[PDB]
């Protein structure tokens, strides 16, 4: 498949060999910070299903945060619900978020968890919930996202045209929401922002416009 | 510098910054660059929900001291 889901881990060489001469400094740049890179789909899925599979596989090696991470993933779906979303609908995106997270529970092998991530309909399923997520706190908070949004929308009409449809592509708006909803933090490199400011980054990636990688230190 | 607001990022980040009322947005927008090293050209500053213009000064947004401007970048 030329096209997959979620690759395979790669060395960032492949970034030379994908260019232009002023972008070939700051590899060299970003190469004394980071050793490997894992891509997705330009779908306009990217910045969760790099999310969604980075915190999954580093989960693998820490027992005690994939409790806290199950428990808040847990407890999510009847939080979406109280907050206006239908538990029917949502019920088998959650459900396939959990069960993924059970799989690691059960030290799922790197090679397994990149399949999973590699099924259609599981890895979707995956990126939808963690939209839900996403929008089900930017609504939550909608206080102070709001200073953020221009006027014309509310939260919610901005959630259900630019966060819960799938194929929109994220931005900072985006990536706070998922980061404070989990309590899980990010950084991500361009081509040095941390969500939430002032915390200790687990998740670390590489944005290009209107796509998200998977970085490794 | 003759009056003192904040500008607030997504990150959960406060810059405090030092201006005059007659300011324009984008002298408002360059002195976060040289604090921020973020281009003007990336930066939408939003006061009330509304988007800031170039040109237009911080007075003709009724923007006054102690104010918060919102920082929302473009990419």
């Amino acid at each position: 498949g030329s096209n997959p889901l979620v690759s395979e881990r790669l060395e960032l060489s492949v970034l030379y060999k994908e260019y232009d001469n002023i972008y070939q400094q700051k590899i060299k740049d970003l190469h004394k910070k980071y050793s490997y890179i894992r891509k997705t789909r330009p779908d306009g899925n990217s910045f969760y299903r790099a999310f969604g599979f980075s915190h999954l596989e580093a989960l693998l090696d820490d027992s005690k945060e994939l409790q806290r991470f199950k428990a808040v993933s847990a407890k999510s779906k009847e939080d979406l619900v109280s907050q206006g979303f239908t538990e029917f609908t949502i019920e088998d995106f959650h459900n396939t978020f959990m069960d993924l997270i059970e799989q690691v529970e059960k030290q799922t092998s790197v090679a397994d968890l990149l399949a999973s991530f590699n099924d259609q309909s599981t890895s979707d399923y995956l990126v939808v919930y963690l939209r839900l997520l996403t929008s089900g706190y930017l609504q939550r908070e909608s206080k102070f996202f709001e200073h953020f949004i221009e006027g014309g929308r509310t939260v919610k009409e901005f959630c259900q045209q630019e966060v819960e449809p799938m194929c929109k592509e994220s931005d900072h708006i985006h990536i706070i929401a998922l980061a404070q909803a989990l309590s899980v933090s990010i950084q991500v490199e361009y081509m040095p922002h941390i969500f939430p400011e002032g915390s200790e980054p687990k998740v670390y990636l590489l944005y290009r416009p209107g796509h998200y990688d998977i970085l490794y230190k | 510098g003759s009056m003192q607001i904040f500008v607030k990022t997504l990150t959960g980040k406060t810059i405090t910054l030092e201006v005059e009322p007659s300011d324009t947005i984008e002298n408002v927008k360059a002195k976060i660059q040289d604090k921020e090293g973020i281009p003007p050209d990336q930066q939408k500053l939003l006061f009330a929900r509304k988007q800031l213009e170039d040109g237009r000064t911080l007075s003709d947004y009724n923007i006054h001291k102690e104010s918060f401007l919102y920082l929302v970048l473009r990419l």
